[PDB]
């Protein structure tokens, strides 16, 4: 079957990956002035596997 | 001894269950991958037996016929404990080997051999029917009727003489109904031609092998065995006894194919390379240039012996009227003209082939000859060149030199595709579907060509028609010609054409052998394209104009032509017009291939009966 | 191909070209052959093997021998006013060998 | 269309290992990321960030799996294996599938697919010799397939019960048993009334 | 009878099917069958002058209750036959374009009908409008294997020169490595300037 | 009436439904000898056609007394009842009918037959043992697989395509990355 | 002892649900009653159904397969005990009272896996009960194998007995009994054999050879030995394509014995034969059913058959329309007139085409060899003198002279297809002239002197001496053969591939149809793995005619048979060819179904004769 969608789940997660890509952005120019840089890394490679769920929901849709 | 055993035994359990390479447990997976198809047998390659505990394959090779027989019993307890829940069957697995020690050249096999693992490679010459060899004899005695059992293994055992428990001398009988056995086939190997001493007839050997070893091989291939060098007591000198092998490893070296019923033998990383060269814009020009690349000019005679490798496609209609679908081609001509050597090439491309000289040919040994077995006193029919060479081609070097009694053999065999016999009480059809290459000259070794056409050629138009392109090679002596074959001669003899070939192959305008021989084996087995609707528009408006050119040809010559058109010939056209179709994997024949077919039907037959 | 009188089953056989192989095989009076047993060279001078499907027996034997062979001319002597092809019996496939 | 058909009924063993790599796994760090009463910090939206704020080296914590080996990438860590990849019980649990014939042994969902990203990331971390973890990861493996050969000859219209079959063993079977009882049920229906 | 050339445009939609899947690659796929397609649609022509020819000799009085209750609904039947082949062969076609829309041109136009290199121009601007929108966080035509991976090393196996891409600037000189994040590479990966992963 | 599971799009539908099963008509009709293949002549009562099943399914039900009786076709005769009840796994079901599990779900709705759905649900539960033995065992093909896949249905080829890229793509994740 | 007894009740229980097994027996039993007792004799054999038995135990139908020594025994005795309790007679004699006479077990269908053929055969099936497939060699002379000696003891009035064992007589192993008679009693008293109380059962060892057409590429076909026994035996001769039944077996020591030292030799192996079915499509005959009767019959009423059969011979060639009505003819072929005085008179049509290559020749050839009930094929280098007439062999089971048949005599009522006849060498041709003439061969060798019967029909093939038949010679220039030889044959065809436009095209398209054929259920590309009859229809059209109608000729078709005579012989005709036309005249008969030759035969036959004469 074609489930119903998740409406208010969908519209939050959106939310957080649009304050986190502008978050990760904002942190890349304290870098230009510790400075340990893991931090840096997981928060982006977080996106890349959130994004990646969220993509592979919506195509299968 | 048993003790002895056990720990030889349990030594080899640990080389299955251990043995690892990266993260995989290459000989368990085997054994799981080999009992679900139900093969009951393990491959195992002897460096990983090297690598794993030396003092293995030391114990090993000192005494194989002793420790090859507990590798089999130490296989059927792995696969027991990898394939069965315990407290809730198998036979007995054979052991197959892979090697790369030394081949021995076949002749120098002597007495500082016997009972080694030996690895060596050369021709099977024959292959027997299968036997029955015992594994499990089950056992009853004559007079006190005791029963009990004997499993055999088959290394270098027999009724026992005593009753085991007065009860008599050779008290035992076989029961039959409980027994168990396995089959076992005798080879015959030459050795190979380019390794026999001067001089000298290429030496034989009988060898044995049993189980999924068996039906392995076909008369005629090349092989590499790994096996036993052994003896046997034959009643056939003073206390000497015959050598065999007892084969632990057949390995086919070019994938030809065996006993073979078209079945999907091919691996994906092969066939995709395949099914993207059969989609290459110029394969056509690529397959002509890989077909004796240092054979200068016969371009025609090349894209003919493309289109007879191929075939065109054999046809079963609900008559049950039988068409063939191979190509046979006849070089007619002039001396020096690389028809031979294109003969020596075909023998080498194509998957089954066997090259042979008219004038060293008999009826007989061309067809299939009755023989009289010196045991039974019965006939037996044994196949010829037409039989080693069925599936495939037969090169018919100096056919103009082969007796008229030995010619007309081959007639039933070119056309209806069998040997019929009716001899000493035999009598059969057996099957023969060959293409043949056949190589000539014409009467007075030249051309001569100011005399007639047919006061040239030999042959009766009953074999000439059955030839579907003829080349009537003439030799011309244009300077210009002259010195590009001059040039490229003399870069063969220098060794500059060998690094050409090579920069060819590497540039992909050439193909090796190897590739060629399992591009064709693959065509073969996926191809058999039909005619569009619209191809048949051409062929026909075609034949029917080769018919009326002949009549007026004819009316000039004032008699029959010696090469004949015939409707045996619209078919050979038909059946070029496939082979090109087979060679880009078309599932149909078009306008593009039939004009193709027509232009070399014109440039062979047509060009060669103008004349 | 020969036949064993006892075991009655066929084997070959090795003739001149064979017993001459990686040597030479010397033919005197050439022109007087039979032109069905001289025809039988054609094979050995190029391709230098003999290829033998008799009785069931289908091989290739080798043959690398060198053939030197001794003629006269048609009438017993050269008559040096005629071209070659006519002071000769033989043809261009075994002349050009 | 959109989906790939490899893809449009189940997973593919990269997203099986997607869906492992959420689970925690307990870690040695080798960095000290607590900051002392007398800098970068984590800020994830994913998974629990007040784990990795107050990292201290060498005294144990949890943390999401992607993380472990995104840090045991460099020298920055250490995975400590979950106590059923230990040899006594690999060995308890070979022991109860020999023994009970009818039931699968109590393995976590994830146990083929940890146990293969640790033995290749982690293969350093181990108590036990990781040649003899190996070989009774495979030996598990051949038991537990024997068992689903077994199962399959019951192949029905109407359901299976597979309790302790782990998430890789029911993905490689999945477009077998689900296809087989689908043509079981249409050719069952299709005889009624 | 009417039903044979349907199915051997079918047959060639089950070859193109098996085509598609065997051969590992995105193939082009096979030209279009305008001329058993037009051989089809011409019977079909045929079907609708004997349900005209029916019709009207229905009120000239040849026995119609049974004679056009059979014959009207043959004809029918032979026609609807048709328009499954034909339309089962239009949709696979479909999917492949459909397929091709994503995995290609979301990031051969002789093989196609004039309707379908429409449509498949229509769908590509489909796709665009979907990540041109809400949701063009996630690029929808990115990959669905899943980011196992963080840095990679990848050798670049065409010669491009310096290229911008958003996230910054290469030169892809033939046989020099990068070890750089996946998610920077992953689309010059897809367009096959780069190897490894 | 139609079943939801067999699409229209499908095209292993369209091809099974193309398959002709022979027909004894009940009536004399004009016009129809097209099938006869005779345009001219009528339809006479008692001639035997083989029709395709996408003609012959809708003319067995309408007209009581239908147009046609559909006959016991050959793919359904007791010799192949018996042949599938000794040996499932080596029978030569595609030499049989290319789409004999389509054709026999089309068959047993279009009859309730209870008999036919035990034979044709056993023959597939056996014959799916080794669908999963072939497709489970993985070089490191054999002849025991190739001379099984020759056998092999239309339907049961996409199972084994399907099932044997699930095994080969999980042994390609566990020994490489 | 214990399980045996079991097996025999269930096997009871078995007879009684299916009752058509009781039902067979008795009908066996009251017809031997009647035929023997009371006034060509049937055996004590039942065919049972393998899955009737499947059906009512699948433990005992697996049993009877895969362990058939220790289900088949108890199965045949519980087929004899059952026999023994419906088996009713007043005072029976002492050989039946003695006979050692038990039921024996056949089987019905689906063998499955065990369905086999000489090549496919292996170790692994030995001790199953296997089908196997092929064509029949080597049939061994019977001989009677001892199985009960009676004895009488004189000085006591008391019948001894002893039974024998045998390897190949059980299926189940017995100490082997040493083929010795008693010649003295227990107590000591003098024993006499009594023959005729005494118990013996024909033997006999057949070779079945894999069929050609399925044998692999490059390889020779395999063969089986088959040991058949009571009832079996003689129910198949050389050439006969045969499907046999029965258990797969071993035999001997095979080298385990310490009198042999060669350690690589295996096991003899055999078929115990169970039952032997005939074939000869590629069912031996075509049973009738009353629709096909119904078929044959009403379409012989059309005036066109001869035009609708000959058509529908070879329907892949074009033309050749009088060469085709020709082999329907031959097929359909006349009647035999056994005259006194050794008057013997021929009923078979021999055909000879000769002509240019490439016209159908062989492809005709191929086709009589397909659509006839027995036909032989040969070639002329193909072929021995020897081989066509009847070769000299020691029968390796008895050690004693034989002969093997050759292509002449096993095809006798049939054709032989002989192609390259003028190939032929002269000393094989004078084979062929004794069976074109007197239907028989005459064998004298080897202390060998005997008659065979040869009553064939020979159709052959071959070219004129130059490839191309040239029109500015003689028939005698032409064609190789010895004239007399020619006057043995019916109807020499000459054929010519002669160019015309309009004949060449229609050929062409011919065979570009042809060509394009694609067999139902293969895909495009898939390599192979008003009126015309079906050539399964003509098959049994021309059976019908040869088993129903025997025609007599009649003085309509007499006053036409001597005008086209008396006119062809006053304008090669000799006393031969009267004969001829009375054969195509009564062989045309035959086609129409009728019981008397009308003149519109005998027109049909004087043109078909004046058109292989004149070439019309
Ligand atoms: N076109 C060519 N290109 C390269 N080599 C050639 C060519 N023509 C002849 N040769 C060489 O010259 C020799 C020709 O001998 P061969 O190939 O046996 O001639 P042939 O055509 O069979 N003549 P023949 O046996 O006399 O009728 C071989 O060594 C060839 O390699
Ligand atoms: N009239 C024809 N109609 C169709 N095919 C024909 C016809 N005549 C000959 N052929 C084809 O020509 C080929 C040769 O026929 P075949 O019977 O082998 O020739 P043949 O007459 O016996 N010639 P030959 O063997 O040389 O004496 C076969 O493929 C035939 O099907
Ligand atoms: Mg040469
Ligand atoms: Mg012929
Ligand atoms: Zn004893």
């Amino acid at each position: 079957e074609l489930l119903p969608y998740p409406h208010q789940l969908m519209k939050r997660l959106l939310n957080r990956i649009s304050m986190q890509s502008q978050l990760i952005e904002n942190i890349s120019m304290g870098f230009l002035d510790n400075e340990s840089k893991l931090p840096l890394l997981c928060m982006e490679t977080e996106l890349e596997r959130l994004k990646f769920v969220i993509r592979s929901y919506i195509r299968c849709r | 001894n048993d003790d002895d055993n056990t720990e030889i035994i349990k030594s080899f359990k640990n080389f299955i269950l251990e043995f690892r390479l990266d993260s995989q447990f290459i000989y368990r997976d085997q054994l799981r991958n080999n009992i679900l198809v139900k093969n009951y047998s393990l491959t195992v390659n002897m460096e990983h037996l090297i690598g794993y505990n030396e003092d293995i394959y030391k114990k090993l090779s000192d005494e194989p016929s002793d420790i090859i027989p507990l590798f089999e019993t130490a296989i059927t307890q792995v696969a027991k404990r990898i394939s069965i829940l315990s407290r809730a069957s198998l036979p007995t697995f054979q052991l197959i080997l892979n090697s790369n020690a030394n081949q021995i050249p076949l002749r120098d096999l002597d007495s500082e051999h016997v009972s080694k693992i030996v690895r060596l490679s050369g021709i099977i010459i024959s292959t027997s029917v299968l036997s029955s060899r015992a594994t499990y004899l089950s056992i009853m005695c004559r007079n006190c009727r005791h029963t009990t059992s004997i499993t055999i293994n088959n290394f270098n055992v027999s009724l026992p003489r005593s009753c085991l428990s007065n009860c008599g001398p050779d008290p035992y009988i076989i029961i039959h109904e409980s027994s168990k056995f396995i089959d076992q086939q005798f080879l015959k190997l030459q050795e190979i031609p380019e390794l026999v001493p001067v001089g000298e007839m290429p030496r034989n050997l009988t060898m044995t092998c049993d189980r999924y070893l068996t039906n392995k091989v076909i008369p005629g291939t090349r092989v590499t065995i790994v096996g036993i060098y052994s003896i046997y007591n034959s009643k056939n000198g003073v206390a000497i006894r015959t050598p065999y092998i007892k084969i632990l490893g057949i390995q086919s070296d070019v994938e030809t194919s065996s006993i073979w019923n078209s079945v999907t033998m091919f691996t994906e990383e092969e066939e995709e390379e395949f099914l993207q060269l059969s989609r290459n814009p110029k394969l056509y020009e690529i397959l002509t240039n890989s077909i004796a690349p240092s054979i200068f000019g016969n371009e025609d005679i090349k894209k003919a012996i493309v289109c007879l490798l191929m075939g065109g496609s054999k046809k079963i209609l609900p008559d049950g009227m039988r068409l063939r679908g191979d190509i046979n081609v006849l070089l007619l001509g002039d001396p020096g003209t690389a028809k031979s050597q294109l003969l020596k090439f075909v023998e080498k491309v194509s998957p089954i082939a066997v090259y042979t000289s008219g004038k060293g040919s008999s009826a007989a040994g061309l067809t299939a000859s009755v023989q009289r077995d010196p045991m039974t006193r019965e006939f037996y029919l044994e196949g010829g060149a037409m039989v080693l060479a069925d599936g495939g081609v037969v090169c018919i070097d100096e056919f103009d030199k082969m007796r008229d009694e030995d010619r007309v053999a081959i007639h039933e065999a070119m056309e209806q595709q069998t040997i019929s016999i009716a001899k000493a009480g035999i009598t059969t059809v057996l099957n023969s579907r060959t293409s043949v290459l056949a190589a000539a000259n014409p009467i007075y070794g030249r051309y001569d060509d100011l005399k007639s056409p047919g006061d040239n050629i030999d042959f009766q138009t009953t074999i000439l028609s059955r030839f579907d392109m003829i080349f009537i090679v003439k030799d011309d002596h244009n300077e210009e010609r002259d010195i590009s074959i001059a040039n490229h001669v003399i870069n063969i003899h220098t060794g500059n054409a060998n690094a050409m070939q090579n920069q060819q192959e590497e540039n992909g305008s050439e193909i090796s052998i190897e590739k060629m021989k399992r591009y064709i084996t693959y065509c073969r087995l996926k191809c058999a394209p039909r005619l569009s609707p619209q191809a048949a528009e051409k062929l026909s408006s075609n034949f029917v104009t080769i018919r009326k050119q002949l009549l007026i040809n004819e009316l000039e010559s004032t008699e029959r032509s010696s090469i004949p058109i015939t409707i045996r010939q619209l078919e050979a056209i038909i059946r070029i017009t496939e082979s090109l179709a087979k060679l880009e994997l078309s599932p149909i024949a078009q306008e593009r291939h039939v004009d193709e077919a027509i232009r070399l039907f014109q440039a062979s037959t047509m060009d060669a009966a103008s004349q | 191909v020969r036949k064993d009188p006892i075991t009655k089953e066929w084997t070959l056989e090795g003739g001149a070209l064979v017993l001459a192989d990686k040597g030479v095989c010397l033919i005197d009076e050439f022109d007087k052959m039979n032109d069905q047993d001289r025809t039988s060279i054609h094979e050995a001078m190029e391709q230098q093997s003999i290829s033998i499907s008799k009785a069931g027996i289908v091989t290739t034997l080798q043959a690398r021998c060198s053939i030197i062979a001794a003629a006269n001319p048609n009438g017993g002597r050269y008559n040096s006013t005629l071209p070659l092809a006519q002071n000769v019996s033989l043809t261009e496939p075994i002349l050009s060998r | 269309m959109s989906l790939p058909a490899h893809l449009q009924q189940t997973f593919s063993p990269e997203e099986i290992q997607f869906i492992v790599e959420n689970e925690p796994i307990k870690i040695f760090p080798r960095i000290t990321t607590r900051q002392k009463i007398r800098h970068t910090r984590w800020q994830l939206i994913t998974t629990d960030d007040k784990a990795l704020n107050n990292m201290v080296a060498m005294r144990s914590t949890e943390v999401v799996l992607w993380i472990a080996l995104l840090l045991k990438q460099q020298s920055k860590c250490s995975i400590v294996a979950p106590q059923w990849l230990t040899t006594k019980e690999l060995d308890r649990k070979i022991q109860y599938e020999k023994t009970h014939p009818d039931r699968f042994s109590e393995l976590p969902w994830n146990w083929l697919v940890l146990a293969r990203i640790l033995f290749n990331k982690a293969k350093d971390d181990f108590h036990d010799p990781i040649h003899e973890l190996r070989g009774k990861i495979q030996d598990l493996r051949e038991i537990r397939q024997i068992k689903v050969l077994k199962g399959l000859k019951y192949l029905n219209e109407s359901h299976l019960q597979l309790d302790n079959l782990s998430l890789l063993e029911i993905n490689e079977l999945r477009p077998f048993i689900t296809e087989i009882m689908d043509k079981l049920r249409e050719i069952h229906t299709a005889s009624l009334t | 009878m009417y039903g044979d050339l349907g199915n051997k445009l079918v047959l060639e939609a089950k070859r193109t099917k098996q085509l598609y899947a065997r051969s590992n690659q995105d193939v082009n796929l096979p030209m279009y069958h305008e001329d058993i397609i037009r051989n089809i649609l011409k019977e079909v022509s045929n079907l609708r002058k004997n349900t005209e020819y029916l019709k009207e000799q229905q009120q000239l009085g040849m026995l119609d209750d049974k004679v056009a209750k059979c014959q009207y609904f043959v004809t029918l039947l032979c026609m609807e036959r048709n328009k499954r082949c034909l339309l089962a062969y239009q949709r696979l076609r479909t999917d492949i374009l459909d397929s091709m829309a994503w995995n290609n041109n979301g990031l051969d136009t002789n093989n196609l009908s004039h309707q379908e290199q429409e449509y498949l121009k229509e769908y590509c601007d489909l796709i665009t409008d979907l990540k041109s929108g809400d949701l063009v966080d996630i690029d929808l035509s990115g990959s669905l294997v899943p980011p196992s991976d963080v840095f990679i090393d990848v050798r670049v196996l065409k010669d491009a020169g310096e290229i911008q891409t958003e996230y910054g600037v290469f030169n892809l000189i033939k046989d020099s490595q990068f070890f750089v994040r996946q998610s920077d590479v992953e689309r010059l990966i897809q367009q096959g300037y780069l190897q490894k992963i | 009436s139609h079943m939801a599971s067999m699409g229209y799009y499908d095209i292993d539908d369209v091809l099974a439904d193309g398959t002709e099963f022979p027909c004894k008509f009940q009536y004399d009709i004009p016009g129809l000898g097209y099938l006869e293949n005779n345009p001219g002549r009528p339809i006479t009562k008692n001639t035997k056609l083989s029709l395709p099943l996408w003609l012959a399914r809708i003319l067995a039900i309408v007209g009581p007394v239908p147009f046609v009786e559909l006959l016991p076709p050959d793919m359904f005769s007791t010799k192949v009842m018996n042949a599938i009840k000794t040996d499932p796994v080596a029978l030569d079901l595609h030499s049989i009918n290319s789409h004999f599990f389509s054709l026999a779900i089309k068959w047993i709705m279009l009859f309730s037959e209870k008999e036919l759905a035990n034979v044709v649900s056993e023959l597939l539960l056996q014959r799916a043992q080794e669908l999963n033995h072939h497709a489970s065992s993985l070089s490191i093909t054999n002849i025991a697989t190739s001379t099984f896949l020759l056998k092999l249905e239309e339907m049961e080829k996409e199972i084994y395509k399907k099932s044997h890229e699930s095994y080969k793509d999980t042994k390609r994740w566990m020994f490489k990355k | 002892d214990a399980v045996f007894g079991d097996r025999v009740r269930r096997f009871q229980e078995f007879l009684d649900t299916f009752t058509s097994y009781r039902d067979s027996v008795r009908s066996i039993q009251v017809y031997n009653s009647n035929n023997a007792a009371n006034y060509n004799i049937l055996p004590h054999r039942i065919i049972i159904s393998l899955d009737d038995l499947r059906e009512f135990d699948r433990s005992f139908w697996s049993g009877i397969l895969v362990e058939p020594a220790y289900f088949i025994p108890p199965a045949e005795k519980a087929l004899t005990d059952l026999a023994d309790s419906m088996d009713d007679v007043p005072h029976p004699n002492a050989s039946a009272v003695s006979s050692r006479h038990p039921w024996k077990l056949s089987f019905k269908g689906s063998f499955g896996a065990h369905a086999l053929s000489p090549r496919t055969l292996t170790a692994q099936h030995l001790n199953k009960l296997v089908s196997v497939e092929g064509i029949v060699t080597k049939t061994s002379l019977v001989r009677p194998k001892l199985i009960r000696s009676v004895h009488y003891a004189a000085k006591t009035g008391r019948f001894h007995y002893r039974d024998y064992t045998d390897a190949t007589t059980t299926l189940t192993t017995r100490i082997p009994t040493p083929a010795i008679y008693p010649t003295e009693d227990t107590e000591g008293n003098k024993l006499t054999t009594e023959y005729g109380y005494s118990t013996f059962i024909d033997h006999q060892r057949i070779t079945v050879q894999e069929m050609p057409e399925m044998a692999p590429a490059g390889q020779l076909p395999r063969s089986i030995d088959v040991i058949l026994d009571d009832d079996l035996v003689d129910k198949t001769k050389p050439g006969d394509r045969v499907n046999v039944v029965g258990v797969f077996k071993s035999l001997g020591a095979g080298g385990m014995n310490q009198s042999n030292s060669n350690t690589l030799i295996g096991f003899k192996t055999l078929i115990l034969g169970n039952t032997v079915y005939p074939l000869h499509a590629r069912a031996a005959r075509q049973m009738l059913t009353d629709f096909d009767i119904r078929n044959i019959n009403k379409l012989s009423k059309k005036k066109d058959i001869f035009d609708i059969l000959s058509q529908s011979l070879a329907p892949s060639i074009y033309g050749h329309d009088h060469i085709k009505k020709a082999i329907l003819l031959m097929l359909m072929g006349g009647v035999e007139k056994n005259l006194e005085n050794g008057s013997h008179l021929r009923g078979d049509i021999n055909i000879l085409m000769v002509g240019d290559p490439s016209t159908a020749k062989s492809q005709l050839l191929r086709f009589v060899l397909n659509t006839a009930s027995l036909a032989i094929a040969t070639t002329g280098r193909g072929s021995s003198g020897v081989g066509l007439t009847a070769a000299v062999t020691t029968d390796r089971e008895t050690g004693e002279r034989r002969l093997e048949a050759g292509a002449m005599v096993l095809a006798d009522r049939g054709v032989v297809c002989i192609d390259e006849f003028d190939k032929m060498t002269d000393v094989d041709r004078v084979a062929i002239h004794e069976v074109m003439e007197q239907q028989t061969v005459t064998i004298a060798k080897a202390g060998i002197h005997t008659t065979l019967n040869a009553r064939c029909s020979v159709i052959a093939a071959a070219n004129p001496v130059f490839g191309q038949y040239d029109v500015n010679r003689d028939p005698h220039q032409n064609i190789a053969l010895p004239d007399s030889l020619l006057s043995r044959f019916d109807l020499l065809f000459v054929v010519t591939d002669d160019i015309n436009e309009i004949r060449d095209r229609s050929i062409s398209e011919h065979v570009l149809r042809t060509h394009r054929y694609l067999p139902p259920g293969y895909l495009e590309g898939e390599p192979v793995r008003p009126k015309l009859v079906t050539i399964p229809f003509l098959r049994k059209y021309v059976q019908y005619a040869k088993e129903r109608v025997i025609p007599q000729l009649t003085q309509e078709a007499i006053n036409v048979i001597v005008k086209n005579y008396t006119d062809l012989r006053n304008d090669p005709i000799t006393a031969r060819t009267l004969e001829t036309l009375i054969r195509l005249a009564t062989a045309h008969a035959k086609v129409r179904l009728s019981k008397t030759v009308n003149k519109v035969d005998a027109k049909v036959a004087a043109n078909l004769l004046r058109f292989a004469l004149l070439g019309e």
